């Protein structure tokens, strides 16, 4: 039988079949409720839409984002958004389809259990196993050890993973991703003149990163020449008329990510939460981290990020001038395919957690399998 | 006449201006109620900007080293010239900004503090809470048998949390609906759980050591105070003496009343038998506000399941009939 | 010994609950309310175990 | 040389001499004109009435306000409301006497060139200023640093202002006032019978929102006395001798400023907005603000809104420093006093916008001058 990967995503849920080069389903982490009181029968209008269906009617609909900073909080909507994602999402029944799931690294240990023990009680799946991200992340590139930095909708993160297994003590956490980037661009693009109140240019905003935001190889050469650049001004159009003229800020949103003193926290950057990472491990992976250092999320789509990662890391470590820092072109959802490339495998079979593990060992066997 | 001969800047100068034009009245009388000691006009902020807009050492040594007529002068120069006229008019400010923010600390605190002791208190002292622990475990007791998790006699207050974790099969009853829903049924008693514990209500919304903190530093500058007005002359001693010795004795009393609370603590840590390192004061007061918040809300759910019950077996009733 | 302790066996298979195990000597102090639960005075509340049967089983 | 101090509100122009304590010409920002046909030939058939003369005639005018939601719309208008309040009611010429203004906050530029090009141009001014009414409101209370709250007609927005330095990222506006209440009254009022759908029945339900509404300190036990007994219920006489009687809409009318789902916005109350101005500031100066919430705009008149807005304040904030209200008696004339506290100052004399200063940098020096 084919197997089940879904990214429980920040921003992104995404859905999808073992084996697969794309997910089929791709859906924003919502669930909206009616804004407005009113009963009648309307042909039977549902309590509470989730994803596509939400996003499609979201005007008559109050939305939550209850997945905060890659962190769990709100546990019946995270219950609801599994429940769309199994029986209408993919149209699936649980219980016979090995699923494979993503969790956020510097996960609290009740959150996984918590997650295991919904799983096993509730949905009543035959099996499950939590990885982390970064290491879906790395078995996207197809490598067993190295750190990896996974920047999604919620949170960044630079995990250290040897032979499958991630070491805790060394996971560095950055406390922004593309939902902190969305709400400095529209910071900056309001101090540039704008204003956006909307959901409708909350999403304009959000297709702007999507296509326009860029890294340069060096931020203070291409401030060097930002006024004299004709490449560098981009704009884009709403579908009501209104134009969206962007400078700078298209490497000043994801520089943050370098940088986060762009915007008033004195956190290291994704370079430099890499770097402590690395030194805070024993000292004979940190060559196999270097050598397979991989970036992942939606969060490194902007093109130009590859050579200033490689010249982050060539200044602070004058080991590595020439390795490369591994970028795959779909590592918006490489948690997802590293997901479909464990999961299809033929070795994975014995990793699943059972029913009867979790029946003698309790919810704890999540500490304890999945490591 | 726009030579005004102001020693200050422009901004200091509009500053001064807009300060003094707040009063309403000349600023003879503010010099006055400066000397006399009056705190009807004067809270926090006013006095804060006047220490803000404070003359300079050379805008005194020009003050003073002026010699032609007063009236030339400006409205803040004037206004300076009759603060320099009171004796020790910085130390009479500081009495009226120490006074009136000890005054304003303590009725904050106390009351605050008072809800913290009598938290404790009925928190060490619970009538019902022993019945509904025995229920609790009776009922979780029953449920993990057979297993390592089983055959426990106790728990710490954080169950009382770990009790909104469990759902039924529909997903939609807790245990804690279950228990009050037979406690209803039962034991009505366990319905006046709250009431012994409505002093526990709220926890201290605050942290200690804050409020202890800036009660600390206000003791020590009232008393840094009381040592200043004593080098100073019988007139700040008769204006200021029996005040600050009165803010001493209900900041000593608060003291008194944080050493009680410390006390409790020690006590409340050996009652749920948890070690003192550990924060056992805020973490036992928000588990305390945020489980009677789910008793409550159950509480209140368990109302309205039985009410829309009785709603459909009247709607039920209703379409038999017709 | 105690009341809380008299649980019969119930035929089926019923759905588990989490929480901490905490030690027997620690929890029969004076100052814990448990102590009510090691004395026979107190209210005995009879859960009703057929309704818990009926309901909170595990499904075949 | 007297000043003058003329708040152009988006509800009732405040005009009068610098200096003084209350504003002579108080009149409604409106423009009559006829919609029906004139027979009756002379006696002075003036074809657009303006101010009271306006409203006294105001049972055959279509009324258009100039202003709406703080934004001047109709010019030619709003310049007919500018020449009555100078030639009809201060009965001064504008070329020997300084002419302070007021404007809302996050104001589009152009039009702050349009009102100073009229300014200049048009009515020619020795000296005119551009200050934000929360400001001067901040300055009516007599206090550096503080929060103000202004909810004008159109426009209630929430400025803290620390030691005079406006923070413009923690500024917001939310579009939920005076005319919004009185178009809600006129919804409510149907239910009861009473319809009111001209511009001329606006003054009247405007009157009666006046005199008889009030902010409930609760309003589920507001709405349970008014269901129990009819104590609350209300009578008032219309102009042509009818009369009627309100019951819970005295406050079911300013509760849409504590909930604005009523009329159908997504965004929360005034209490949040105001909060969440607060978490936009930095954490140390948070405790001067908390205790210097100050009020303005004739929208505070209800008699309950203060009590009310220390307890939803006391409630969301955490209650560890000093909660504390400022709502003065005159505060309806606050940005009115507060310029003429600041128009009388010997330090202001070189603030002023001279013509020289226009004739050097166009109608563009008050963005470099003002905030
Ligand atoms: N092409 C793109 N360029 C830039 N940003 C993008 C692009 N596509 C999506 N994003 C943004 O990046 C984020 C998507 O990343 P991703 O799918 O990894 O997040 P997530 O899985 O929801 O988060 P997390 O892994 O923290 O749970 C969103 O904030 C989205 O707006
Ligand atoms: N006594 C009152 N009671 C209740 N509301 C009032 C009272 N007086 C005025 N208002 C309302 O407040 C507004 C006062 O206008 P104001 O704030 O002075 O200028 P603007 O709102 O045009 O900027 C009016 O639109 C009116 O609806
Ligand atoms: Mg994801
Ligand atoms: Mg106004």
């Amino acid at each position: 039988t084919t197997a089940l990967v879904c990214d429980n995503g920040s921003g992104l849920v995404k859905a999808g079949f073992a084996g697969d080069d794309a997910p089929r389903a791709v859906f924003p982490s919502i669930v909206g409720r009616p804004r407005h009181q009113g009963v009648m029968v309307g042909m039977g209008q549902k309590d509470s839409y989730v994803g596509d269906e939400a996003q499609s009617k979201r005007g008559i609909l109050t939305l939550k984002y209850p997945i905060e900073h890659g962190i769990i909080t709100n546990w019946d909507d995270m219950e609801k958004i599994w429940h769309h994602t199994f029986y209408n999402e993919l149209r699936v029944a649980p219980e016979e389809h090995p699923t494979l799931l993503t969790e956020a690294p510097l996960n609290p240990k009740a959150n996984r259990e918590k997650m295991t023990q919904i799983m096993f009680e509730t949905f009543n799946v035959p099996a499950m196993y939590v990885a982390i991200q970064a290491v879906l992340s790395l078995y996207a590139s197809g490598r067993t050890t190295g750190i990896v930095l996974d920047s999604g909708d919620g949170v960044t993160h630079n995990v250290p993973i040897y032979e499958g297994y991630a070491l805790p003590h060394a996971i560095m956490r950055l406390d922004l991703a593309g939902r902190d980037l969305t709400d400095y661009l529209m910071k900056i693009l309001t101090e540039r003149g704008y204003s956006f109140v909307t959901t409708a240019e909350r999403e304009i905003v959000r297709d702007i990163k999507e296509k326009l935001c860029y890294v340069a190889l060096d931020f203070e050469n291409e401030m060097a020449t930002a006024a004299s650049s004709s490449s560098l001004e981009k704009s884009y159009e709403l579908p009501d008329g209104q134009v969206i003229t962007i400078g700078n800020e298209r490497f000043r949103c994801p520089e943050t990510l370098f940088q986060p003193s762009f915007i008033g926290m004195e956190s290291a950057g994704i370079h430099e939460t890499t770097y402590n990472s690395i030194m805070k491990c024993d000292i004979d992976i940190r060559k196999d981290l270097y050598a397979n250092n991989v970036m992942s999320g939606g969060t490194t789509m902007y093109p130009g990020i590859a050579d200033r990662m490689q010249k982050e890391i060539t200044a602070l470590a004058p080991s590595t001038m020439k390795i490369k820092i591994i970028a795959p072109p779909e590592r918006k959802y490489s948690v997802w395919i590293g997901g479909s490339i464990l999961a299809s495998l033929s070795t994975f079979q014995q990793m699943w957690i059972t029913k009867q593990e979790y029946d003698e060992a309790g919810p704890s066997i999540v500490h304890r399998k999945c490591f | 006449e726009p030579k005004e001969i102001t020693f200050l800047d422009a901004k200091k100068s509009l500053n001064l201006n807009i300060f003094l034009k707040q009063f309403k009245c000349s600023n003879e009388e503010v010099a006055a109620m400066i000397r006399a000691g009056d705190t009807t006009k004067f809270d926090v902020e006013v006095l804060k900007q006047l220490l803000k807009l404070l003359p300079e050492k050379h805008e005194i040594e020009n003050l003073r080293a002026f010699t032609e007529e007063r009236a030339k002068l400006a409205s803040a120069d004037h206004f300076y010239l009759l603060l320099l006229a009171i004796p020790c008019y910085q130390l009479r400010i500081e009495c009226m900004l120490l006074c009136e923010g000890a005054a304003a600390v303590l009725d904050m605190v106390r009351p605050k503090a008072q809800l913290v002791l009598a938290a404790c208190e009925s928190l060490l002292t619970s009538r019902q809470l022993p019945i509904f622990c025995q229920l609790i475990l009776r009922i979780g007791n029953f449920l993990n048998y057979g297993s390592h998790t089983g055959d426990a006699d106790g728990f710490k207050i954080s169950t009382l949390l770990k009790l909104t974790e469990t759902k039924s099969q529909q997903n939609r009853v807790t245990l804690l609906h279950h228990v009050l829903e037979e406690a209803e049924k039962s034991h009505p008693d366990l319905l006046q759980l709250p009431r012994d514990l409505e002093q526990p209500s709220q926890a201290a919304g605050i942290n200690l050591e804050i409020i202890r903190s800036e009660a600390s530093s206000n003791l020590k500058k009232l008393l840094e105070t009381e040592r200043k007005v004593s080098a100073s002359v019988a007139e700040v001693q008769e204006q200021y003496t029996e005040r600050l010795q009165a803010s001493i004795s209900a900041f000593r009393a608060l003291d008194e009343l944080f050493e009680a609370i410390e006390q409790k603590q020690r006590e409340l840590a050996d009652y749920l038998c948890e070690d003192a390192q550990q924060l056992s004061l805020e973490d036992t007061f928000s588990t305390m506000k945020a489980f009677r918040d789910l008793f409550l809300r159950a509480l209140k759910e368990n109302k309205d399941r039985k009410e829309q019950a009785a709603k459909a077996e009247r709607r039920k009733q209703q379409l038999a009939e017709e | 010994v105690p009341s809380h302790r008299r649980v019969n066996p119930p035929t089926l298979r019923m759905k588990k609950l989490n929480w901490q195990k905490l030690p027997s000597n620690v929890a029969r102090e004076h100052n814990s309310m448990w102590a009510s639960l090691s004395s026979p005075d107190a209210e005995a509340v009879e859960p009703d175990f057929s309704s818990i049967e009926r309901l909170f089983s595990f499904p075949a």
